[PDB]
RNA sequence: CAGGCCUUGACAUGCUAGGGAACCCGGGUGAAAGCCUGGGGUGCCCCGCGAGGGGAGCCCUAGCACAGGUGCUGCAUGGCCGUCGUCAGCUCGUGCCGUGAGGUGUUGGGUUAAGUCCCGCAACGAGCGCAACCCCCGCCGUUAGUUGCCAGCGGUUCGGCCGGGCACUCUAACGGGACUGCCCGCGAAAGCGGGAGGAAGGAGGGGACGACGUCUGGUCAGCAUGGCCCUUACGGCCUGGGCGACACACGUGCUACAAUGCCCACUACAAAGCGAUGCCACCCGGCAACGGGGAGCUAAUCGCAAAAAGGUGGGCCCAGUUCGGAUUGGGGUCUGCAACCCGACCCCAUGAAGCCGGAAUCGCUAGUAAUCGCGGAUCAGCCAUGCCGCGGUGAAUACG
């Protein structure tokens, strides 16, 4: 897209609860196109979001998003002969994702027995303000602002 | 089953062992079986070169003829 | 089953309906032109003479098959076809 | 996995029967 | 050695894994196609001029 | 007696009969859901059956030969979605406008000579 | 090197085939085995007359062996004479029955292969090379022509350092497949190498 | 390469002296080659009952004119390919400016993927190039039905099995269709944004096609080819070795380091092809590789054939492990004359590294990458993880 605007594509619902942000989050879940695997992980762990702590499996997932979705991002740019790590809002889209990737690196990397025990673990601590993809997101907006010298060497 | 030794030398070695043991048979036959009559004589083996003599013991009875006379010359490396 | 086999398709296309408006003048009743699905030999080919694995080509071998059937079957309809129009590349086949 | 023989991945990867994949 | 080796493709010798496909117009023992009798360059600059039956050069 | 749809998507195909009343669904001598277990993708190409609120307009009787487990799915999309269209074709109105017609020409790549699979480079200096 | 040739491009586009017929994995090294055979006796002594094609038949024991040519009686002779012993010396290799054809070459200065051997032997003679290129080129559009276009490569005039020699008057879109053209080639063995040469006849769309 | 052989040779044409021819079987030896050697006996055009003959296939010896050489030279070559580079270029004709090299066109403003088109202009035309015609796919039809089919009825031993039928599905030929053609927006024009209808819109996806040329690019080892050089050897046959050597060094890759995993049972859903001294249904024997028996197919009707993943539900429980399959020992099979060097396949046992990788680097924009299995070629067999294909599940992201 050195010529074009490079196409958004939107994606499926989910036959499940129709949200094209829950397909968004499972193929961050999937690996190998087994997405069959990729969806009852989902399911499997939103039944986990249910048993323990008895709520909203729909709401829960919808919070942990935007409780890892940052405002303010960091990216280094040439100056000078200087390396300055530019204050940027980072975009919407951007944000959908920044928020469900690092969802499922935090998770991941749990010390948890079974995949989605994981994954709803986290989404449910997102939402509470203490995840693995919230220090994250976190690290990036102080490391922004931190940052704000460099306010007018944003584009 | 199935067991090969040429029979051009086992002809010579049931004709000589027979015909009073001596040995000093030269070859071109690494891919025989060392037969169990073979046991005790003295074969020149061809490892392409050289015809390398083997003195055969029971030791080494179900064995092949070429292993027994190595084709390559190591010594080292350095 | 006058199994047509050949590689050219406009040539064994012409003779297939050949065989098969002649002999329904010359008795019945004529089963129209079968397509059997073509059985394909390729051959991929390093272009260059020597090394350029990189940079080959490809070339195939289609020889399609064709079936025909003579339903009410007659003297006249195997001498009518006993001495039939060519070209010279097409295979024939008889059966009943 | 498909190299150890020794089991049901390993005959298929490598196009082998006997004990671990039958026929 | 090479012409009086394309001979020795013709003649079967000692036993019958000592056959092997050699060339006609290429003298060529590697990439032999059999069905065509046809040695890959041999094959390939007859299959342009078309002295290859229906022989086509595919695309899809 | 039935309402018939051509389906296929990537090497599939998939024959449909809405066949109308309750809604049970058979493919190839089973249940729907017998075919389809585990499949998340498999429910399904019954979804063109919520463009036109018939979840209970039809039973199905459905044949399916094809490329895989969630490839014939979509193939029975385009098997639903044609007939219902049939049926009454003035029901394409929330049908198109819905994207349920149509048929993916989004087909598997021929093997390029020279790149692995297609496009997957080989790793050079 | 980086172009196609311009006939194998065509063969079910706008040409055809110089064995047209059928086999299969039981016959068909051995009928082709035969049809180049056949194609070392007639390219040797069918020289010195013409011959730019050799279309090829075959039926159940019925080897067709055509001729396209420049100038027929080399191949007949008198009352009949050598298209007889042509069907008496191909007819036994061939072990089968032969027919020694015959079809005379609409101005052989537009069957490019004709075009070709004609400026290549003109190379062997050791003519004017390049003035050779021009010339027959320019004969070629004098005669009924879209375009042409040919083309001398090798040591020209015998000069150590190997050149490329080339000419094309009118247009020749050898990139389409409706073009056609007639190509050809020819080898000048020399008293210093082997030159080629080769043709290339835009006779019109199609 | 080592050892053992043959000289007009493994092959060609031709001429000459003696046999003599064909052709099939031995004997002796030798690793094999080769060497020496004991048998039968030639149609034919033939004076001819005959002795016997002439000539001629095919053979031998001798002697040549010659062969043969993967020996050298890819800067003496052809041809073919690599490459920049699917990049948008590179040129002529005449006219014109210039003493000339040369320029002008082709430059410029606007627009495409593009020298894509539009407009301007000392320029006006023209060619090779892009595109188009070709294939493949995606929608619909005509033609056609021993492949499909209770979609339809009957019967169904219940296998589309029989009838029966072409509507389907499929097959494979010819056609149809997209044209910025219709509207809206803007623009001098071309053209861009957006709309509808449409299976698909703005090259719909891919293939094939790759300009004048460049790299004194690559191949004399596919082939041919100028020359140099070797002609009891730089020819040639043969047996055995080497091409697989191993203190190390780099490229492409395979399988991993596990639990989004492995293991075991059972259960589903492809596509492309290939199948006669072939694919081998199915039984029997074997833990098996395989080994018997044995049915069918010139193959849309028999066979390879299992797809795998996936789905079900049980095993494992974070273990260098039911992770991972290296290594070695032993017992086995199959191909093949022959598996010491050097084959794959099988059974048991041995179960090493490796707990995701420094500096560095490669691939890929949608059905792509990732992941999964299947064929084919060459091939007896095989050291394929390679290559050329095929389809299954199926993403991430693109401010610039």
């Amino acid at each position: 897209a050195r010529r074009r605007r490079a196409e958004v594509r939107q994606l499926q619902p989910d036959l499940v609860y129709g949200d094209v942000l829950v397909t968004a989050f499972i193929n961050k879940i999937m690996r190998d196109g087994k997405k069959n695997l990729a969806a009852r992980i989902f399911y499997d762990a939103c039944k986990i979001i249910q048993e323990k702590t008895g709520q909203e499996p729909l709401k829960v997932f919808k919070q942990a998003v935007e409780n890892v979705k940052p405002r303010m991002e960091v990216r280094s740019r040439r100056v000078g002969g200087a390396n300055y790590q530019v204050p940027m809002e980072v975009s919407p889209r951007r944000q959908q994702s920044l928020a469900l990737r690092w969802l499922v690196q935090a998770a991941n990397q749990r010390p948890e027995r079974r995949a989605a025990v994981r994954i709803a673990h986290e989404l449910m601590d997102a939402a509470e303000g203490k995840g693995g993809a919230v220090k994250k997101k976190e690290d990036v907006e102080r490391m922004a602002e931190a940052n704000r010298a460099y306010a007018h060497y944003r584009w | 089953k199935g067991v090969f030794v040429d029979d051009h030398l086992l002809e010579k070695v049931l004709e000589l062992n027979a015909k009073g043991e001596k040995r000093l048979i030269k070859t071109w036959s690494r891919r025989s079986t060392i037969v169990p009559e073979m046991v005790g004589h003295t074969i020149a083996v061809y490892n392409g070169k050289q015809h390398v003599p083997v003195y055969i013991t029971e030791n080494m009875v179900g064995h092949k003829l070429g292993e027994f006379a190595p084709t390559r010359t190591y010594r080292g490396h350095g | 089953r006058i199994k047509l086999r050949g590689f050219d398709h406009k040539t064994l296309d012409a003779s297939a309906q050949k065989i098969v408006e002649a002999a329904r003048r010359s008795g019945a009743q004529v089963s129209g032109p079968i397509p059997l699905p073509t059985r394909v030999r390729r051959f991929t080919v390093i272009r260059g003479p020597f090394k350029h694995k990189d940079s080959r080509e490809h070339f195939e071998l289609r020889t399609h098959n064709r079936l025909v059937d003579i339903l009410n079957p007659n003297r006249k309809t195997i001498e009518q076809l006993m001495t039939l129009d060519l070209p010279t590349g097409v295979e024939i086949e008889i059966k009943t | 996995g498909k190299g150890d023989r020794r089991t049901r991945r390993g005959k298929i990867w490598r196009g082998t029967y006997g004990k671990y994949r039958p026929r | 050695a090479r012409k009086a080796l394309i001979e020795k493709a013709k003649r079967t010798p000692k036993f019958k894994v000592r056959a092997y496909t050699r060339c006609v117009r290429c003298g060529r023992a590697r990439s032999v196609y059999r069905f065509f009798g046809l040695c890959r360059i041999c094959l390939r600059e007859l299959a342009h001029k078309g002295q290859l039956p229906g022989v086509r050069k595919a695309s899809w | 007696e039935q309402y018939y749809g051509t389906g296929r998507r990537k090497e599939a195909v998939a024959r449909v009969f809405l066949r109308p009343g309750n809604g049970k669904v058979t493919v190839n001598g089973q249940d729907f859901n017998e075919y389809f277990q585990g499949l998340v993708r498999a429910v399904a190409a019954l979804e063109p059956l919520r463009a036109v609120d018939a979840l209970g307009r039809f039973d199905a009787y459905i044949t399916v030969r094809g490329g895989g487990k969630s490839g014939q799915i979509d193939a029975i999309k385009l098997g639903i979605a044609r007939a219902l269209v049939q049926y009454n074709p003035d029901y394409r109105a929330k049908l198109k406008p819905l994207g349920f017609l149509t048929r993916d020409a989004r087909v598997v790549e021929r093997k390029k000579y020279g790149k692995h699979k297609a496009r997957r480079a080989p790793q050079y200096s | 090197g980086n172009k196609i040739h311009p006939i194998g491009f065509r063969l079910g586009i706008t040409r055809d085939w110089e064995s047209r017929w059928y086999a299969g994995k039981k016959q068909y090294r051995h009928l082709l085995l035969e049809d180049q055979r056949i194609r070392g006796l007639l390219e040797k002594e069918l020289y010195s007359a013409g011959l730019a094609r050799v279309d090829i038949e075959r039926a159940a024991d019925n080897v067709a062996v055509t001729v396209h040519v420049a100038k027929p009686g080399v191949v007949i002779g008198r009352g009949g004479e050598r298209i007889r012993v042509l069907r008496e010396e191909l007819a036994k290799l061939t072990g089968k029955n032969v027919a020694l054809n015959v079809q005379e070459v609409q101005n052989p200065n537009l069957s490019a292969p004709l075009v070709a051997q004609r400026v290549a032997e003109q190379i062997e003679r050791r003519f004017a090379v390049r003035r050779a290129i021009k010339q027959a080129v320019q004969r070629v559009m004098e005669s009924g022509a879209k375009g042409a276009k040919v083309i001398v490569s090798g040591r020209i005039g015998g000069a150590e350092q190997a050149r490329t020699e080339w000419a094309a008057q009118g247009r020749v879109p050898l990139h389409t497949l409706r073009a056609n053209i007639d190509y050809g080639f020819a080898l000048a063995r020399t008293t210093y190498g082997v030159l080629g040469v080769k043709a290339y006849i835009f006779l019109g769309e199609v």
